[PDB]
RNA sequence: CACCCGGCCCGGACACGGACAGGAUUGACAGAUUGAUAGCUCUUUCUCGAUUCCGUGGGUGGUGGUGCAUGGCCGUUCUUAGUUGGUGGAGCGAUUUGUCUGGUUAAUUCCGAUAACGAACGAGACUCUGGCAUGCUAACUAGUUACGCGACCGGUCGGCGUAACUUCUUAGAGGGACAAGUGGCGUUCAGCCACCCGAGAUUGAGCAAUAACAGGUCUGUGAUGCCCUUAGAUGUCCGGGGCUGCACGCGCGCUACACUGACUGGCUCAGCGUGUCCUACGCCGGCAGGCGCGGGUAACCCGUUGAACCCCAUUCGUGAUGGGGAUCGGGGAUUGCAAUUAUUCCCCAUGAACGAGGAAUUCCCAGUAAGUGCGGGUCAUAAGCUUGCGUUGAUUAAGUCCCUGCCCUUUGUA
């Protein structure tokens, strides 16, 4: 059975809401921006916006494959419906979040403040 | 505190366990010193326990008079 | 903690098989809903990924209210000597390029 | 033992319900299925798609 | 090919707009007997929450409103058409359900 | 659920040493024990198989402490018009000018003066909502008009089925209001008052600077530094009890003191918005409710949301009275494992203060005040609370700085 337009529409705005939580707590290194999701009965796709995207694919594109085993063993939609995708962004310096995660990492560094 | 000290049951240590449930003779008559537990699993692999007026199976918690 | 060899075992081969771990932070929930028909808590899987990342074989994250883990090379070498398994099998987050 | 531990029951009450979040059990907005503490909505309610207009 | 229905619902009213509108041009150019979008009342989410943490204010209240949108566009098609018509319309911010009979 | 009484559990990772298949350890029938069918512990044996158990180091928990160590939001200073660089000018200097004599504005809003000239934030703009479109695009999940058929006397029908449509209904686009037109007053400048034409000539909000409170919150957090405890625990769980305990004093409120009113019957209108729990219809019970069978994941079913004040009849008669319904006795139902210190709900009975409230003191300018119900949040059970929505709908004012405060400018200060 289906659920309501209302409650379909909530649940939505929490999965991006806790996505977002999950990869700025695993990506908050590696400079993660944002994330879209597009959603399509064949497959839904995520794409992660990052500073060094190089890095976030992992070793030979391994550590990517780990963060699409997490949310496809988590959240509970087939496997071989996500494929998640790191394009790099635009410009790194008017992204407030960007600017905000690389001046914490280098205060971390033990600088001036 | 009123109660002078609560203590944790430490198990009484028994040396050779086994050797009391079989009593193998000179030519060899492997008699069962224990009793049977009469149920599935337990068959041939639990001897069932002999209390002072009852019998007790410590897996299945199977009790005869 | 103490359980029995099965789960430890059945938690291990998941983990060997996917690369990854999710748990829900509940010492309480009945059954790990991955783990149905085995008969393993979820109380199991936390304190046995807890035993693994101690060492330091397993990296964990924690999101909201779940736990996150990701087998590492030191894992992969402990896991493929404890599970005692050959060097050509790997994990699933280590098949592909 | 094991019939003792989490024993007592659960199906309603203020004790069973818990927020999806920080698992604070005060507080908490169950109104279209958000299960959430009112304090965590408010820092999530942007990026859910909740706007505030009047 | 008997009556399938296309429900598109979304939060933003632009891009439904804008979708809902190549939908129907598409549909219409095809020579395809179209009726037209059938607008339903928006349905507006209101949770209404104090500001303050604590609880010690001048008793202060959010208002937080989520608008849904939603429009119905009617076709007397072959389902052959119907699947690539819908097929090629693909929008991030829009919900597409199509139905048959 | 922190608090009080009493009792299980480790969910003490990892490391080092000892222990150790000649068994480290796990669980438990019976009887005693206990509030407990808790192997918790005692007697008595069984049962699991390096997962543990004992020592030290080291962790991990906390609704434990400190908001005067903190982060984040949040409130307030402060709902007023305030606020700051650059370069130039004036002072040895803190500093000042710009940021202003005077008009004008809700406004450091404008005009115009001008040792300043160029700017920036706040204000405004902006976004959402109300008010107008017989123009536009549309509609068996919204209706009208017409026609056909039917029921009952050309008429009533929310009785049913087709055709023109979008006035009514939903809601996208685009129009519309700008002190624009006219007459006065205004250094004929910024602008002000009146009036015509108009749906409207001030709709209601949201957002809100600089600089600070030793403002509140560590009891929202896996936000957090120190410290306190950490296995007879401040961890965690299970049984109770408490949070409500009443010679008294304060603070939000609800019902009243009646006749412009109670009571009984009849008549006739909403809007916001919620339903995997919302409920139509049929049967049984006075009622709370009990059964049976349907619709709805929702402009589709509840629902044409037949709401209350109000409107029209009846009885009452200034009597602490058929005002008021507190407090108390019996019963009868619904939640829930559990209702006693009575969870709510219904019926019969009981019938207190209260006759408009002393000093004092709050809130408010038009669809407002106030009366009056309905929906949302809490919600197993559930509104005297708050947060919204309609409905009926006023008196008085278009002013002042007297009280209480606010902003700018002069001075005075130990
Ligand atoms: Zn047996
Ligand atoms: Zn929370």
């Amino acid at each position: 059975v289906q659920i309501s337009k209302k409650r379909k529409f909530v649940a939505d705005g929490i999965f991006k809401a806790e996505l977002n939580e999950f990869l700025t707590r695993e990506l908050a290194e590696d400079g993660y921006s944002g994330v879209e999701v597009r959603v399509t009965p064949t497959r839904t796709e995520i794409i992660i916006l990052a500073t060094r995207t190089q890095n976030v694919l992992g070793e030979k594109g391994r550590r990517i494959r780990e963060l699409t085993a997490v949310v496809q063993k988590r959240f509970g939609f087939p496997e071989g419906s996500v494929e998640l995708y790191a394009e790099k962004v635009a410009t790194r310096g008017l992204c407030a979040i960007a600017q905000a995660e690389s001046l914490r990492y280098k205060l971390l560094g033990g600088l001036a403040v | 505190y009123t109660t002078p000290k609560k203590n944790k049951h430490k198990r009484k240590k028994v040396k050779l366990a086994v050797l009391k449930y079989y009593k193998v003779d000179e030519n060899g008559k492997i008699s069962r010193l224990r009793r049977e537990c009469p149920s599935d699993e337990c068959g041939a692999g639990v001897f069932m326990a002999s209390h002072f007026d009852r019998h007790y199976c410590g897996k299945c918690c199977l009790t005869y008079c | 903690m103490l359980m029995p060899k099965k789960n430890r075992i059945a938690i291990y081969e998941l983990l060997f098989k996917e690369g990854v771990m999710v748990a829900k932070k509940d010492v309480h929930m009945p059954k790990h809903p991955e783990l149905a028909d085995k008969n393993v808590p979820n109380l199991h899987v936390m304190k046995a990924m807890q035993s693994l990342k101690s060492r330091g074989y397993v990296k964990e994250q924690f999101a909201w209210r779940h736990f996150y883990w990701y087998l590492t090379n030191e894992g992969i070498q402990y896991l493929r000597d404890y599970l005692h398994l050959p060097p050509e099998i790997v994990p699933a987050t280590l098949r592909r390029s | 033992h094991q019939q003792l531990y989490w024993s007592h029951p659960r199906k309603f009450g203020q004790g069973s319900r818990s927020c999806r979040v920080c698992s604070n059990r005060h507080g908490l907005i169950r109104k279209y299925g958000l299960n959430m503490c009112r304090q965590c909505f408010r820092q999530y309610a942007k990026d859910i798609g909740f706007i505030k207009l009047d | 090919i008997h009556r399938i229905r296309i429900t598109l619902t979304s939060r933003n009213v632009k891009s439904l707009e804008k979708v809902c509108a190549d939908l129907i041009r598409g549909a219409k150019e095809k020579n395809l007997k179209v009726k037209g979008p059938v607008r339903m009342p928006t349905k507006t989410l209101r949770i209404t929450t104090r500001k303050t943490p604590c609880g010690e204010g001048s008793k202060t209240w959010d208002r937080f409103q989520m608008r849904i949108h939603k429009r119905l566009i009617d076709l007397h098609s072959p389902s052959e058409i119907v699947k690539q018509i819908t097929s090629i319309s693909i929008e991030p911010g829009v919900e597409v359900e199509v139905t048959i009979a």
